[PDB]
RNA sequence: GCCGACCCGCGAGGGCGGCUGGAGGUAAGGGAAGUGCGAAUGCCGGCAUGAGUAACGAUAAAGAGGGUGAGAAUCCCUCUCGCCGUAAGCCCAAGGGUUCCUACGCAAUGGUCGUCAGCGUAGGGUUAGGCGGGACCUAAGGUGAAGCCGAAAGGCGUAGCCGAAGGGCAGCCGGUUAAUAUUCCGGCCCUUCCCGCAGGUGCGAUGGGGGGACGCUCUAGGCUAGGGGGACCGGAGCCAUGGACGAGCCCGGCCAGAAGCGCAGGGUGGGAGGUAGGCAAAUCCGCCUCCCAAAAGCUCUGCGUGGUGGGGAAGCCCGUACGGGUGACAACCCCCCGAAGCCAGGGAGCCAAGAAAAGCCUCUAAGCACAACCUGCGGGAACCCGUACCGCAAACCGACACAGGUGGGCGGGUGCAAGAGCACUCAGGCGCGCGGGAGAACCCUCGCCAAGGAACUCUGCAAGUUGGCCCCGUAACUUCGGGAGAAGGGGUGCUCCCUGGGGUGAUGAGCUCCGGGGAGCCGCAGUGAACAGGCUCUGGCGACUGUUUACCAAAAACACAGCUCUCUGCGAACUCGUAAGAGGAGGUAUAGGGAGCGACGCUUGCCCGGUGCCGGAAGGUCAAGGGGAGGGGUGCAAGCCCCGAACCGAAGCCCCGG
RNA sequence: CAGUGGAGGCCCGAACCGGUGGGGGAUGCAAACCCCUCGGAUGAGCUGGGGCUAGGAGUGAAAAGCUAACCGAGCCCGGAGA
RNA sequence: AGCAGCGCCAGAGAGGGUGAAAGCCCCGUAGGCGAAAGGUGGGGGGAUAGGUGAGGGUACCCGAGUACCCCGUGGUUCGUGGAGCCAUGGGGGAAUCUGGGCGGACCACCGCCUAAGGCUAAGUACUCCGGGUGACCGAUAGCGCACCAGUACCGUGAGGGAAAGGUGAAAAGAACCCCGGGAGGGGAGUGAAAUAGAGCCUGAAACCGUGGGCUUACAAGCAGUCACGGCCCCGCAAGGGGUUGU
RNA sequence: UAGCGGGCGUGGAUCCCUGGAUGUCCGAAUGGGGGAACCCGGCCGGCGGGAACGCCGGUCACCGCGCUUUUUGCGCGGGGGGAACCUGGGGAACUGAAACAUCUCAGUACCCAGAGGAGAGGAAAGAGAAAUCGACUCCCUGAGUAGCGGCGAGCGAAAGGGGA
């Protein structure tokens, strides 16, 4: 159970914003610290992590037809690796 | 002019809460009324 | 279902024909009923009438050129014009909940239009040890082990626990995005936790003590925010339209910052002995004794400085958008005004006498003294939730893009005696989401009016007059304060001249604050505009400030200080509760409950027959109960069973008095 | 007597609280608003936040006022097809 | 699947569907078969707990604040009544079968029953749930809800509480061209039918409209009716229909 | 539930019955709190470099009964829900009586506790007039009788008999 608080990274103009300097920012799972966001992407792209961000994602709520929806809500973290460190798996 | 709704959260669910309702023989019957109407809400929601 | 001028029937009906419809229907003869509608201000739905009518939601206001586009009064841009500016600008909190930013789009929503939007589709967007809240404290209150009470449900309640805009706690300046930022980044600066160590000390708390820890009004010293002037510092520019190349005009001359130093303040007596108190744990605190210093020292905070980091205008080219360059290598300095903020637990006066608890410090107990505390340094660790946007409103409460409502902070300049007032205006933001014409009555809001001047009228209702400041002056009456802004008057602008005082500097100049004297000028008019009392006299009621019928009454009603009566001796009377219990009150007759009157002055008469209340150990009547003569039913009886006189029996009522 | 002092349910007047008179509004901007005027404005003051008190009950500077836009007894569901 | 011709089945001619009206096409129906697993299960069987005698003597025991009595009440058909019985808040308060209770005051007789400890299946009640059936509804009915309803919306809250079903057999859901920014249309095309074209079966009424016929600007009105007349229309005429001038 | 993009099925997929597994958070809700779905812990293990931080597995409410050496303990149980039915505790008023008070409505409505596939009741200190019957419950009947009653309005049994 680790592979598990790392949802999917967040693809964004300003996620790649920050992957120049030392930013990852993905998506995680909405019960995660950042303490396990932590220990957890070190233990997944093998880099150390000096530190995480986080918020949640208020999910929007979209609809259709009559029947008036709800998006699922989510939690952005967002980890600055050790200098000099990447992700080639990010960097795409 | 000050009307009657002035929403205030602590409010609503101190006093028509979930919680609040369990507490009183009285609003247990009311949960009780509310669930066996099949009511989706119990109780008011509130954002906060 | 639609049509029929045909047929049958007295009629409700039935039949036949044509057209529509497109999958059910149900003889003769019987049976059974949710069985026939025009009305119920009936119920539901649809659609009319009024009527192209009233309205289009503040009278702050528009106009033009260009662009976009199938289509523009209505969207973008530009110029001109207008309105707000203690706001109609800006930042918090609440509530709201994606309304934020992009891209595409106009069916509906938008009171018109819409290319626009707060609308539809989609994608993005909210980053924190230090901001706020939680891994802290306690308040009313809530909950509630014990315990108490209640038919049940439940009520009360100690300890404790929960509860915050209050206590405690470590981040300031600046940059960057379309959209977040004490959150990312830059710079400077901090806090806890753990580990190792150095040094140090009897260490150690939930217990003891200190402290935190407090009202109102007025207020000093110093400082900051903030603001004004500068001939001084920097700057691209400008000479118009009669004059000016100048001490010209226009722009800008700051922000943060550890140690240290300085300025200003807060806090704090030191030493020794004795101790029976802080539920006998103490080196602490309290209290007694004497000696010293009377202030420093030590401790803390604010500001200034401070290594250095940052920012930095008008104007000009590019520009839909919105910024980026120029733009300086910018300058970054003097002087003045100055807080309600800061130093902060400052000071003085007053009576109505002004939270708690933790942090922090200190004392010790158990326990440990290879621990453990304390200080420094090094290395490490530091979670959870909020963070978009709206926020005096078109995003909150008012069914609405509603002229209503909504707590805190900032809220520039000039002028006016002052000010958060008024007029104009920066920054910033708007012209209120139907327009165009016309120039009738009538309505609304507003201006003026000959002569008169309350004749109006229920009433000077309404309007008007008056209006600020300065000086002169001011009555009855008075409770000596008042009445007073009584009344009634005069002055007020601008120019030159002489001059007095206060402030900063230094005593001086400059700046600034408040004046006094003369000479003179113009106009109808000088608080030239805006803010801005009409006055007197004399009755009634109510003393007075206050309170009230949210939405027809604001008053002479209620309240009130004050007066009298009355109850109440404390487990008080009284009130709420079935009770426990609580309030009274952690009060004690100078108190508390009830009642009436209602500042103050002078006063308050007679009538206790009735009613109430108070008193009255007599008497009279008086219930249960006690009593048991006497009578009854039944049995063969012993018995069992019932009725019942006198007589004893409270309060109440009677009676007696106040 | 003068000085100093800075009291007060003191005075004038904004914010703020309020509703005196008039006009307007009356299928309203508005189920209580607008304009002009007016009252209080250191107090028996106004106000945010947290709490407690309710139906024969609470609260009431007392109008039978208020208790979620009609209160001489709230609202809801029920007895109920009184 | 109708009509026609000739057949067959039936322990099955209940019912449903298939392009309309089917015993024989389809799913069923009659009849009959089936559980490894879970549940149920004395109905059948077995076992265990338990249980069962007669006479004599003895007078030990046989449910206590109880019986019983009185005061206050409740239940019962019983409203204080002649008022018992059962129950019990207050007071007094026994006996152990020569004991006690009852048989409607009470007493005597006769007779009934054994209080003050407890347990016991079935027959009974109901219907959230599953199924079957209807001289039950058929979308304003039937549940409030046939549909995404205890919703939307309304209320601080308890709580209130809707509307809204149907193209066609099949989507074959209308390529493509044309006008339009779109919408919407006109052709083309599908279909038996498209005024079945997509909130689309049927499609009534009010209500709005376009065309045509008769009529109306000296006329008085519950609007109609009776008469005559003119015009228009159906029929060869006799006739009728529409309109309305007087 | 079409579509885009991909798969699976006679090596019996889908699907239906049965048992098992997993089963976040809240709710009796039970470690503590709390404004339900959130927040904060103690203990024993585990994870990461892991002491600080975080996460993961387990475990910790309260009451009653039993056992235990006071106790600490250990086990069994309770708590909450359920359309209607049922039982116990409590218990109206409109209304009827053509007013109204006894009375009626009605031991109904409802509130509360409990029970359960039912619940109650149940093996005579009975019936009540026959030297008779023989637990209890249910239906028929007895009977609108007996009676009760401002003898108003009304209310209204039992024994016995036939049944389950
Ligand atoms: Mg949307
Ligand atoms: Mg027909
Ligand atoms: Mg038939
Ligand atoms: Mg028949
Ligand atoms: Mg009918
Ligand atoms: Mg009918
Ligand atoms: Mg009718
Ligand atoms: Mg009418
Ligand atoms: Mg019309
Ligand atoms: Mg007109
Ligand atoms: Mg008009
Ligand atoms: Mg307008
Ligand atoms: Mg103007
Ligand atoms: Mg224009
Ligand atoms: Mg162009
Ligand atoms: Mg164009
Ligand atoms: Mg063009
Ligand atoms: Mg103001
Ligand atoms: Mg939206
Ligand atoms: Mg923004
Ligand atoms: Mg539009
Ligand atoms: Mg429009
Ligand atoms: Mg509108
Ligand atoms: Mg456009
Ligand atoms: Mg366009
Ligand atoms: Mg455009
Ligand atoms: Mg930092
Ligand atoms: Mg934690
Ligand atoms: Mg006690
Ligand atoms: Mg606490
Ligand atoms: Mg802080
Ligand atoms: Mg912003
Ligand atoms: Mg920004
Ligand atoms: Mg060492
Ligand atoms: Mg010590
Ligand atoms: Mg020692
Ligand atoms: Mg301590
Ligand atoms: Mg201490
Ligand atoms: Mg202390
Ligand atoms: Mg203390
Ligand atoms: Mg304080
Ligand atoms: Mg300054
Ligand atoms: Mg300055
Ligand atoms: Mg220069
Ligand atoms: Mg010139
Ligand atoms: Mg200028
Ligand atoms: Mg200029
Ligand atoms: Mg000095
Ligand atoms: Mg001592
Ligand atoms: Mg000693
Ligand atoms: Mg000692
Ligand atoms: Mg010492
Ligand atoms: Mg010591
Ligand atoms: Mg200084
Ligand atoms: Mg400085
Ligand atoms: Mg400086
Ligand atoms: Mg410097
Ligand atoms: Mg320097
Ligand atoms: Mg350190
Ligand atoms: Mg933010
Ligand atoms: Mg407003
Ligand atoms: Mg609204
Ligand atoms: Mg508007
Ligand atoms: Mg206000
Ligand atoms: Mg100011
Ligand atoms: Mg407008
Ligand atoms: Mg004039
Ligand atoms: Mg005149
Ligand atoms: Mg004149
Ligand atoms: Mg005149
Ligand atoms: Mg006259
Ligand atoms: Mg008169
Ligand atoms: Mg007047
Ligand atoms: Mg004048
Ligand atoms: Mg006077
Ligand atoms: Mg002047
Ligand atoms: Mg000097
Ligand atoms: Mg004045
Ligand atoms: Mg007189
Ligand atoms: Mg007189
Ligand atoms: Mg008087
Ligand atoms: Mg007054
Ligand atoms: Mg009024
Ligand atoms: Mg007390
Ligand atoms: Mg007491
Ligand atoms: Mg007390
Ligand atoms: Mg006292
Ligand atoms: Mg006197
Ligand atoms: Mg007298
Ligand atoms: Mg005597
Ligand atoms: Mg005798
Ligand atoms: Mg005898
Ligand atoms: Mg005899
Ligand atoms: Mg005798
Ligand atoms: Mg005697
Ligand atoms: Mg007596
Ligand atoms: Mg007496
Ligand atoms: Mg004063
Ligand atoms: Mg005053
Ligand atoms: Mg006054
Ligand atoms: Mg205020
Ligand atoms: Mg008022
Ligand atoms: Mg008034
Ligand atoms: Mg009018
Ligand atoms: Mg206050
Ligand atoms: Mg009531
Ligand atoms: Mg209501
Ligand atoms: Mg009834
Ligand atoms: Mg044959
Ligand atoms: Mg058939
Ligand atoms: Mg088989
Ligand atoms: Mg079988
Ligand atoms: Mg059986
Ligand atoms: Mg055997
Ligand atoms: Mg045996
Ligand atoms: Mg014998
Ligand atoms: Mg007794
Ligand atoms: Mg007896
Ligand atoms: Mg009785
Ligand atoms: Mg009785
Ligand atoms: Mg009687
Ligand atoms: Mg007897
Ligand atoms: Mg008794
Ligand atoms: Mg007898
Ligand atoms: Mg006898
Ligand atoms: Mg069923
Ligand atoms: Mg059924
Ligand atoms: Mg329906
Ligand atoms: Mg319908
Ligand atoms: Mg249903
Ligand atoms: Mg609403
Ligand atoms: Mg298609
Ligand atoms: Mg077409
Ligand atoms: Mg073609
Ligand atoms: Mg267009
Ligand atoms: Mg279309
Ligand atoms: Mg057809
Ligand atoms: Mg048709
Ligand atoms: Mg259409
Ligand atoms: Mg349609
Ligand atoms: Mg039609
Ligand atoms: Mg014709
Ligand atoms: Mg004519
Ligand atoms: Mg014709
Ligand atoms: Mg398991
Ligand atoms: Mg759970
Ligand atoms: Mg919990
Ligand atoms: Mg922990
Ligand atoms: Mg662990
Ligand atoms: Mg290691
Ligand atoms: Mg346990
Ligand atoms: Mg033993
Ligand atoms: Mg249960
Ligand atoms: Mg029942
Ligand atoms: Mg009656
Ligand atoms: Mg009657
Ligand atoms: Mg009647
Ligand atoms: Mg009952
Ligand atoms: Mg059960
Ligand atoms: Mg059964
Ligand atoms: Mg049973
Ligand atoms: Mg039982
Ligand atoms: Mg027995
Ligand atoms: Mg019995
Ligand atoms: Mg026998
Ligand atoms: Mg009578
Ligand atoms: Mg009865
Ligand atoms: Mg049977
Ligand atoms: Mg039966």
């Amino acid at each position: 159970t680790a592979y598990d608080v790392i949802l999917a990274p967040v693809l964004s103009e300003k996620a790649y914003a920050g992957f120049a300097e030392g930013k990852y920012t993905f998506w995680v799972h909405p019960k995660a610290t950042k303490t396990e966001i932590k220990n957890a992407v070190e233990t997944a792209f093998k880099v150390k992590v000096v530190k995480v961000n986080t918020l949640h994602v208020r999910g929007k709520k979209k609809r259709l037809g009559r029947y008036l929806g709800k998006r699922p809500d989510r939690k952005k973290a967002i980890v600055q690796v050790a200098p000099g460190q990447k992700i080639e798996a990010l960097e795409g | 002019m000050k009307r009657t709704w002035q929403p205030n959260r602590r409010k609503r669910a101190k006093t028509h809460g979930f919680r609040a309702r369990m507490r009183t023989p009285g609003g247990r019957k009311v949960l009780k009324r509310r669930r066996q109407k099949g009511r989706w809400r119990l109780t008011p929601a509130v954002r906060k």
